[PDB]
């Protein structure tokens, strides 16, 4: 009965290492700052253990930076480490699932088949190596999940447009790590391009400070991570070393009496100093969760991040249906394309010139870099594209066969020699 | 004295674009760059250009089709323009294949194997990420070292590009062409930096858009 | 360590001990989601996952 | 627009001669634009790097340009153009620096090296057109007149980074 509770934190336990091993394994950092570990395909509880000795050591440092301090800001450490914490994640997808959340990461969703569209690049998986986790905006306010995001930006990416906000108290947060700035952009924005301009703006000559201030510039990419512990004093107890370097009044006047309001006058004070991110290990999956819509979806992120019940309600007329349609013809978007087929009826003479914001024909499009086949079978054998037609504005006199070619593209280049000449 | 660029038509504009590049080589993605090419068409094509974009060329491609257009004809033409977008880093172009000197390009351009193309212009717009060949009627505008740190809120264009597309859509009709260059090199050093262009100028005269 | 062992009582056998049983007790006895519970299982599969060769996961 | 070029003095115009009637043709051709000329005669093959560094550790805010005429026949100006970086020359900020050089670029904020061939050719034409046309064309036409003049009678090679116009009225 009540046994079944170590079988349940025993496997948590268990799901997380891997996630860990892989960055700990991978990765260049790791390896150059001799933080890595031997590459493995099932990892133990070697990987788990040593973050919290990384941990410890980025906390012990900072300490050490620092006296003994003094009962003025003990309204401030003891102020932020005894708070409420409320992540968000802020995606364009699909993930409700009626009353669930299954968020889940990179490396997970690319295991098997897909409804990706994030915002990982080559180097975040060779560099760090931290795509099997599930990142998450830090909120410091402590209200209720269910009144509203106050802070709908992290450095400077709008990642979604609805906000998933999750209490701090969940099982699945204990295994995560906290990093005070992006893992990969190791730099706070500054001032200008802060958000919440009417703060930051009533108080000068800090920006500059904030304004591109790295964090560990020993590798100048170094950047410190703390465990579930430590993540709470980390946060005050760095803001404390930022403000000691500091000169200002808003020194001692919003930091030393907001301890009192610790709404949008704390929330405001660590999202500006600082710009938190939770990284949760492979999934995330919970029933107590909030979904904010914080802006209306456009039509473009539908089809990146597809989302076909969304999408649906985005269309109206045939209009709407060529441009969702030449927004799936890039990206290679497989799913939305094959939705589309199904609800309306194109004809050739739609596919005639590229709409406002496209930059290629019809025909480069399709043998394009990152193309997709299934797209470009459905339009050859439809009777909507000309396979020996050559290009006529970019590269010309070309034909689609070139561009397979070139690029090394045999599952396309097999493509067009079936379905037309060439 | 001046160009007198009087002819039935201005003479070419060349557009080199490289974005994906052979992993061998090791380079980056280079994405938002399709935008520049589709600004640079737009705005040369303007004037009276004929403007031939050339996406993803190799070593050896950029090298021979410009030995097809220096031999082809400019009896009828006023100037000519070349613009390279890359991912070069030393001052040489480098190819999806292979890196490229500039001086093997210019070489087929010189007055005394392009006759058909002296006392004319031959710019040259290079937006690498200075072994100059000096010949008269030349110009060559680079601009190197990006970088400002943009996060994964990915750069639209590039500030140079940009820039120099801006500045001469209106400008480009009565106010010369090195007094262009100049308000280039200032809105990017102003309101950009919180490394800069360089105009190694070799004209005889001056070059007016209209 | 040893009461993490002996803790899987619902075993019957040594090395047969889970077959799909952990997809039992899982949700039924706490109010884990089946989207990770199933994610939870994919690890240790070996069509029988033995519990004493999943004790050198330390 | 342009350069703001009506400072209560002058910049200095140090003409380091090497080894002539063209240094004494410089010599009254700056003078006449209010500048302040300082002749250095034949020096070493090191010479002196403290020359124009002691030039950049003066005062230079009431003086609205700087001139450094290098007319030689092994020291590059790397070493030279150092001192007037605009950060460590911060007197010497947002205004001219010309380098006009006879016998590696240093890309920087604002600066023009007028590199020419190895009186001659170029300081001949230098010479006359701003005796002439020092009135209505800025820097940059002086300078374009001037190498027309040497190829149609081996061409100068402006390099600029000058963020404004200049005009010496
Ligand atoms: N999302 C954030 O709030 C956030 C916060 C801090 C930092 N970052 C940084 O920016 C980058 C962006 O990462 P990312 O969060 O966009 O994710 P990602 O690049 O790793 O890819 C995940 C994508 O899959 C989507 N997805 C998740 N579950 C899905 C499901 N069940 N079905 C369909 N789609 C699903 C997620 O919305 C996200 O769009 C990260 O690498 C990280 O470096 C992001």
């Amino acid at each position: 009965a009540a046994a079944a509770g170590k079988i349940g934190a025993f496997l948590r336990k268990a799901v997380a290492a891997q996630s860990y091993g892989l960055m700990f394994a991978n990765g260049k950092l790791f390896e150059a700052t001799g933080d890595a570990l031997e590459k493995r395909g099932q990892y133990g509880f070697s990987a788990l253990q040593r973050l919290d000795g990384l941990s410890r050591r980025n906390l012990a440092a900072v300490e050490a930076r620092l006296g003994a301090l003094d009962s003025a800001e003990r309204g401030l450490k003891e102020r932020i480490m005894t708070g409420a914490w409320h992540f968000r994640h802020q995606s364009n997808a699909a993930l409700d699932d009626g009353k669930t959340a299954a968020i889940a990461s990179n490396h997970l969703l690319a295991r098997e088949s897909r409804s990706s569209g994030g915002n990982t690049f080559a180097g975040d998986k060779a560099l760090l190596s931290n795509h099997d986790f599930v990142f998450f905006g830090v909120e410091f306010s402590g209200r209720g999940k269910q009144d509203k995001p106050l802070n709908h930006k992290h450095s400077t990416m709008d990642f979604g447009a609805n906000a998933y906000v999750v209490p701090d108290t969940l099982p699945a947060c204990r295994h995560g790590y906290l990093t005070l700035t992006d893992h990969f952009f190791n730099r706070v924005p500054g001032g200008r391009e802060a958000e919440h301009q009417d703060f930051v703006g009533s108080f000068p000559q800090m920006g500059a400070e904030t304004g591109r201030w790295i964090h560990e510039g020993k590798y100048r990419q170094n950047a410190p991570i703390f465990n579930y512990r430590d993540m709470k004093a980390a946060v005050a107890l760095h803001l404390i070393e930022f403000l000691r370097d500091s000169k200002d009044a808003a020194f001692k006047a919003y930091v030393f009496d907001q301890a009192m309001q610790s709404g949008q006058a704390l929330d405001r004070v660590l999202n500006s100093v600082f710009q938190a991110e939770f990284h949760i290990p492979r999934l995330m999956a919970t029933t107590d969760y909030a979904k904010h819509p914080l802006r209306p979806m456009l039509l473009k992120e539908a089809v990146d991040s597809v989302n076909l019940p969304a999408l649906s309600g985005l269309v109206s007329s045939k209009g709407d249906a060529v441009t969702a349609m030449w927004h799936a013809i890039d990206k290679g978007k497989d799913a939305v394309a094959a939705h589309l087929l199904g609800n309306w009826r194109f004809e050739a003479g739609d596919f005639a010139s590229a709409p406002p914001g496209f930059y290629h024909e019809l025909n480069y499009a399709l043998s394009e870099h990152g193309a997709s086949v299934y797209i470009l079978d459905q339009f050859l054998s439809r009777g909507w594209a000309a396979v020996n037609a050559p290009f006529e504005h970019v590269n010309s006199g070309e034909t689609m066969l070139d561009n397979a070619v070139k690029y090394g593209n045999r599952e396309m280049a097999a493509a067009l020699i079936k379905h037309g000449a060439d | 004295n001046s160009y007198k660029m009087d002819y039935p038509e201005m003479g070419l504009c060349i557009i080199i674009n490289n974005k994906n590049f052979h992993k061998s080589t090791g380079m980056t993605s280079r994405s938002g760059t399709d935008v520049d090419a589709a600004n640079l068409r737009e705005t040369f094509r303007n004037l009276k250009y004929e403007v031939r974009n050339k996406n993803d060329l190799t070593r050896e491609e950029i090298v021979e089709l410009m030995r097809d257009v220096s031999k082809e004809d400019h009896s009828k033409r006023s100037s000519f323009v070349c613009v390279l977008l890359s991912h070069g880093e030393e001052g040489i172009i480098f190819g999806t294949n292979g890196p490229v000197d500039l001086k093997k390009i210019t070489n087929f351009f010189r007055g005394d194997r392009c006759r058909s193309l002296t006392g004319k212009p031959k710019l040259f717009i290079i937006q690498a990420c200075h072994k100059i060949p000096v010949e008269a009627d030349f110009l060559y505008a680079y601009s190197t070292a990006p970088g400002y740190y943009s996060w994964r809120n990915s750069k639209d264009g590039s500030w140079f590009i940009q820039s120099l597309c801006a500045m001469l859509k209106q400008y480009a009709d009565k106010l010369e062409f090195m007094h262009i260059l100049t308000r280039v090199n200032r809105k990017v050093a102003t309101e950009f930096e919180s490394q800069i262009p360089c105009i190694v100028s070799m004209l005889t005269k001056e070059l007016y858009f209209y | 360590i040893r009461e993490a062992f002996r803790v899987f009582d619902k075993d019957g056998n040594g090395y047969i001990s889970a077959a799909e049983l952990r997809h039992v007790m899982t949700n039924l006895g706490e109010k884990l989601t089946d989207e990770e519970v199933d994610e939870m299982i994919r690890e240790a599969d070996i069509d029988g996952d033995g519990q004493v060769n999943y004790e050198e996961f330390v």
